[PDB]
RNA sequence: UCUAAGCGCGCACCCCGCCUCGCGCCCCGCCCGGCCGCGCGCCCCAGCCCCGUGCCCCGUCGCCGAGCGGCCCCCGCCCGGG
RNA sequence: CUUCGAUGUCGGCUCUUCCUACCGUCCGCGCGCACCGGCGCGGAAGCGUCGGAUUGUUCACCCGUUCAAGGGAUCGUGAGCU
RNA sequence: CGGAACGGCGUCGGCCGGUCCCGACA
């Protein structure tokens, strides 16, 4: 008789559908579809309030509850306001230098330690990449998905790296200065 | 003819052992699609694991591995069976491993064995992974040819479907006959099947 | 106890059974990729190898002691006589692999392919392609397995044989191949530029472009029974060794107690 | 998880057991994994059975708290469900079930015939539509 | 397993001439095990051994199944370590049926044996009182649960007909 | 470099703790390591 | 034959009654259709059966005696003891006496 | 909070390709025959869309034809030169 | 314990394979990590671990170089040698 | 999976000491 259930309202401006465990979510900035048949969630629409509900939680069905709750809220502001990673590159003798080669989807950076490779990282898809008038050496990230967004800017990081020296001493690379829920 | 998808692997051939022993012919289609228990990631070291052992001296005379998903399904059987017995050898010689369901066994009416089954065997919340996964990494490589022919193969069983349907309605139309006194005798003698 | 002192293994255990080529002649195995919306192609040509020369050139490596120089290298000279093409061939990629789909031959097939078809051409029935010609001829019969190339095969290959009477060799029946025509747009493009090539010569011009990488497939020169020194290039022993010095001296372990497919011995060399 | 929730008074049918092929009602729950069902109507004594023997039907009979026996028996009399059950294909081949059982290997050989004589009658039904 | 009453006395000797009747409760699979149990507990408590003593009877209680009730009972265990105590509350229709539940769920969790497992004391707990959340959960009077397992249905099913022309729909 | 970028770049490369067996970087408030699974976290030297 | 018009139950000779050490080829395993459970036996034990000899084509008549085991395959003595090649081969359970 | 679901990247390692061999098999040629079988939905299982069956007779009376699916058959040397 | 009507005794030379308890190169992470260069750790056995002076020597010590881990296989290897 | 002292916020089951509507400075 135990169920870990874990309610959320709908905004009225959100519109989803929930068919097995795939969950769709139609808003003014986009439509996003998530796929939560992994794990074991008996997802109700009812309205607004949307109850995930896991019977028998055992050990970890105890989690799954708040964490897909959480996703479909995330979903849901994601295509009503976007969410706006922010990314700040952090030169301290050579200026890194970004250049936005595709329609937003693409963003080269070369002169990093004044390294020959040059790094082009491809947006995943529905992500737009831009660089900031207003911060000076800042990229904005735009998307309608929080982990299509987070996962590029990750990529963006990651493809930035001193090989070795002190990472303490060398601190140079694009750091994601603001989490996002501002643009789509 | 077994359909081999979401079968455990060990299950199915416990099953079509005892069966190619007892004499009855038995053909496995989509062996890819059987799933071993598992993580992937143990489960190909497990596969890895087992193409290590060849004989030191000449690995042409040591034990082979066979990276195909259907191939992977016979030598599971064969160690359930008395291949080196001439009894062994007649009912390996009966089994028919495919991977895909071949233009051979298409027509041929095909049976579930649940109990094999995956759903019914594993909890949710177990890692699986189907057999032709762990072929591609081990070295299989005819999975996109697999799939290709499949893909065609099942447009072509939907166009069928459609004819089947409208077959089998023509057929129910003509379900009365004599019929209906064989059924009243299977039925109403109290004989109930 | 370990070897003592670290030294590598003699020889590639991938060539290995180093045997006679059962293979008649060099085989192609795989050919080049399709990369598919390219120009239509002929990825092979067969040739017999004439000799060297030595030629000297002018180096533009960027880069190196030669840049802007000239160097004198070794050139093979292969003589390359004109393929007639006589048959096409389509493969599918079916489940089990490249499958044939039937090869449609000429209508008309040249003396030196006939040739290949018989052990003796003096006395033989001379009956190959007899009732092929009285069905073909028309072209209608051609035309059907064309259509049937086109509608199922995945990869189109052309088969031709070298003309042996251009070249001065002692052979008299042609070397006949599969060349895969590759860059085609479509398979029915590829069959197409193959009927075009149908009973007419193909020439290495037309199939290679000068400063073109090619691979050179073909059986090594023989030496016959080598032993362990001069076919895998191990060390002799020294002078002293009595029961001669051209020998592995210790073919393994005690324990395997069987000699490896590792171990250098003995036989084939070429 | 959708419907056919354990619950007091769910019809259920008995996949094992010595009651094994009956129909009972859950009159209370024991457990997560056990359950107290009593079935008057149909013969089945008040006992605990494991849920995993029990099969969830989709009536459910409406019931006092502690039925009792004679108490449960007067309340699943009143219900419609235990014949609507019947009435449906699982209660319709669940009869069916009960009849096949009832046969001798005498009556497996008349059995055996009449679904031969079926097994040709389709085959000609089938090949004159065609 | 069954429950039974125990009643024993040391011999009659002159030094007593009539010694203490002792009563104990045994839950035990049969009466032969329920009278060494009981001078198991007489030997450590009452200094009595069975040549010492006497079995005055050995009286079998039946109890009604009617109705669930929460059960409640405290206990001592001995693991490789050394003793300890434990209470489990278990909801049953009798009290032989919960010990029943309380020896399978100690083998199966704590690996103690029936040997090894005295039990100090067995209650039937009050629906108000349950400090065991398993128990208190039944007690609702609206307790609508998902079948736990729908899956032995269909398994147990295709043990007689192992081929079936579809997969089974749980 | 700019102080605000300096301390962003820190949060990074310098605000993590250490598992002294595991060496795995680990979150600063970690009671027990990823990896490690172990209580021995210390909190990165500074430069 | 004798048989060609009786209707017969269908089963197979699996094995003779065996342990991993010491076989008894008198008493043979047969597993009858349709039988799954060992109460269910009780209505195939005292039945005649037969297994047609592979060289002559000629029915080897034999009767199932007692359960050999909780799944319902039944142990049957037959006229001959069996060769052993006919073992995954059909043994006929006839319906009608003799 | 890098993990529990989920997800990205990721080793001179591993597996595969390229290569060395290769049982068999495929296509064609010559020749153009014999033999054998009769049986197709798919997906999913925390929607499971109404389930919890069917088959239960490969001779046991079934064998036509057709359509599919297979199987078999068959291809020399001596001699001279390399 | 087994081998005495017999299992060729060390080191070298030759040659093969294997192990990791990895010295260098590969992948990360840490440092009392500015760089250079060290050092510690986890994965990693693909490749490299040589040329010589003295000594029967494994060992040892020394010179030199692209600076040089440790072992196992009847103390691998005598119808292979010396 | 022969295995130790020691670790584990892996998942369960208890034992004991407490604080929760004097919301466990507002």
């Amino acid at each position: 008789p135990l169920c870990s259930s874990m309610t959320i309202k709908v905004p009225t401006d959100v519109e989803c559908t929930i068919n097995k465990r795939v969950v769709t979510v139609k808003g003014k900035k986009g439509t996003l579809v998530r796929d939560f048949s992994h794990a074991p969630l008996d997802i109700t629409h009812a309205n607004d309030t949307i109850s995930v509900a896991v019977w028998f939680p055992r050990g970890k069905r105890n989690a799954l509850p708040r964490t897909i709750c959480s996703h479909i809220e995330n979903m849901f502001k994601g295509v009503t306001y976007g969410f706006e990673y922010k990314m700040r590159l952090a030169y301290a003798h050579f200026p890194i230098a970004a250049t936005v080669v595709d329609n937003n989807k693409a963003i080269e950076i070369r002169n990093f330690m004044h390294q020959i490779k040059t790094r082009r990282i491809e947006c995943l898809p529905g992500v737009t990449i831009a660089m900031s008038t207003n911060v000076k050496d800042e990229l904005i990230l735009r998307g309608i998905s929080i982990e299509d967004v987070s996962h590029t800017a990750a990529r963006i990081h990651e493809s930035l790296k001193v090989p070795n020296k002190d990472l303490r001493k060398f601190l140079d690379g694009c750091y994601v200065s603001s989490r996002g829920l501002q643009e789509q | 003819v077994i359909d081999c998808k979401g079968h455990i692997l060990g299950r199915l051939s416990a099953i079509v052992a005892k069966e190619l022993l007892h004499g009855h012919e038995v053909a496995l289609v989509r062996c890819e699609k059987a799933i071993i228990s598992g993580a992937f990631r143990d489960v190909k070291a497990h596969y890895l694991k087992k193409m290590h052992k060849r004989t030191n001296f000449n690995h042409l005379r040591g034990p082979f591995h066979f990276r195909a998903p259907a191939e992977i399904v016979r030598r599971t059987i064969r160690g359930m069976i008395p291949y080196k017995t001439v009894r062994g050898s007649d009912a390996m010689s009966r089994l028919r491993v495919y991977d895909g369901i071949p233009p051979c066994c298409a027509r041929y009416k095909r049976v579930v064995c649940p109990s094999a089954m995956a759903y019914l065997c594993l909890r949710p919340e177990r890692r699986r992974c189907e057999v032709g996964r762990v072929a591609h990494e081990i070295g299989w490589q005819h999975a996109a040819d697999v799939e290709r022919y499949e893909k065609r193969r099942l447009e072509e069983c939907d166009k069928w479907y459609q004819d089947k349907i409208q077959i089998d309605k023509k057929i129910a139309e003509a379900a009365e006959k004599d019929a209906e006194l064989q059924r009243i005798n299977a039925e109403l003698a109290k004989y109930g099947y | 106890s370990h070897r003592k002192f670290s030294c590598c293994r003699k020889g590639n255990l991938g060539y290995l059974p180093r045997k006679r080529c059962t293979r008649g002649r060099g085989r192609c195995k795989t050919f080049p990729p399709d990369v598919q919306g390219a120009p239509i192609h002929l990825t092979a040509f067969l040739g017999y190898k004439a000799g060297c020369t030595h030629v000297m050139r002018f180096i533009d490596h960027r880069g190196s002691n030669l840049h802007n120089r000239q160097a004198i290298d070794q050139a093979t000279i292969i003589d390359a006589p004109p393929m007639i093409c006589t048959a096409i061939i389509g493969y599918a990629k079916t489940p089990k692999g490249l499958r044939a789909v039937t090869t449609v031959w000429a209508a008309h097939i040249a003396e030196p392919a006939m040739r290949r078809f018989y052990r003796n051409y003096f006395h033989a029935e001379k009956t190959a392609f007899s009732t092929y010609m009285k069905k073909a001829a028309d072209g209608t019969y051609i035309k059907e397995q064309l259509g049937r190339l086109k509608q199922h095969a995945d990869v189109i290959r052309i088969v031709a044989h070298t003309q042996p009477a251009l070249t001065p060799l002692k052979q008299k029946k042609a070397d006949i191949m599969e060349i895969q025509v590759n860059g085609g747009a479509n398979v029915a493009e590829k069959v197409d530029y193959a009927y075009a090539l149908m009973e007419k010569p193909i020439s290495i011009k037309d199939v290679f472009s000068v400063g073109a990488q090619i691979d050179t497939i073909s059986i090594t020169r023989g030496r016959g029974f080598e032993g362990v020194v001069t076919r895998w290039g191990v060390t002799r022993l020294p002078r002293k060794t009595r029961r001669g010095n051209r020998k592995v001296a210790c073919i393994g372990a005690w324990h395997p107690a069987n000699v490896q497919y590792t171990v250098a011995r003995a036989g084939q060399m070429g | 998880s959708y419907h056919r929730f354990v619950e007091a008074g769910r019809l259920v049918y008995l996949g094992d057991g010595p009651d094994k092929g009956k129909l009972a009602v859950i009159v209370d729950i024991l457990s997560t994994a056990a359950v107290l069902i009593d079935g008057p109507t149909t013969g089945v004594k008040r006992q605990v059975v494991s849920l995993r023997w029990a099969m969830l039907t989709d009536q459910v009979i409406n019931i006092s708290e502690k039925p009792t026996t004679e108490q449960l028996k007067k309340e699943i009399e009143a219900s419609p469900a235990i014949d609507t059950f019947m009435n449906s294909v699982w209660g319709k081949k669940i009869q069916q079930q009960r009849l096949r059982a009832k046969a001798t290997f005498e009556d497996m050989g008349k059995i055996a015939k009449l679904r031969r004589e079926r097994k040709m009658a389709m085959k000609r039904i089938a090949m004159s539509i065609k | 397993m069954q429950k039974y009453i125990v009643y024993g006395r040391r011999l009659p000797s002159e030094k007593f001439p009539e010694p203490e009747v002792f009563r104990m409760t045994i839950y035990a699979p049969n009466e032969i095990v329920a009278k060494s149990r009981f001078w198991y507990h007489l030997k450590s408590l009452k200094k009595i051994k069975r040549t010492h003593g006497e079995i005055l009877d050995c009286q079998h209680i039946e109890e009604n199944g009617d109705f669930v009730k929460n059960f409640g009972v405290l206990l001592r265990y001995r693991s490789r370590v050394g003793q300890h105590n434990m209470y489990r509350e278990v909801r049953e229709t009798t009290s032989a049926r919960a010990m029943d539940k309380v020896y399978s769920e100690m083998a199966g969790q704590c690996r103690a044996r029936y040997h090894d497992i005295q039990i100090i004391n067995v209650k039937e707990v009050a629906d108000e009182d349950v400090r065991r959340e398993k128990v208190a959960m039944f007690t609702q009077k609206g307790v609508r649960f998902p079948h736990p397992c729908p899956y032995v249905h269909v398994k147990r099913a295709a043990r007689t007909a192992r081929f079936q022309d579809r997969a089974p729909h749980v | 470099m700019e102080p605000t970028l300096i301390n962003l770049a820190r949060e990074y490369n310098q605000n993590m703790m250490i598992c002294r067996h595991c060496y795995a970087r680990n979150p600063l408030r970690a009671t027990n390591c990823r990896r490690c699974r172990g209580t021995n976290l210390r909190k990165k030297k500074l430069s | 034959e004798e048989i060609k018009g009786k209707t017969f139950l269908p089963a197979i000779f699996v094995g003779y009654q065996r342990s991993r050490a010491k076989q008894r080829e008198n008493v043979a395993l047969v597993k009858v259709s349709g039988i799954y459970t060992r109460a269910e036996t009780d209505k195939v034990l005292g039945r005649l059966i037969a297994i047609i000899h592979s060289k002559s084509g000629k029915p080897i008549f034999g009767k199932i005696c007692r359960p050999h085991g909780n799944s319902g395959m039944v142990r049957a003595r037959f006229y001959t003891n069996l060769p052993g090649q006919l073992m995954g081969h059909k043994v006929r359970v006839f319906y009608d006496n003799i």
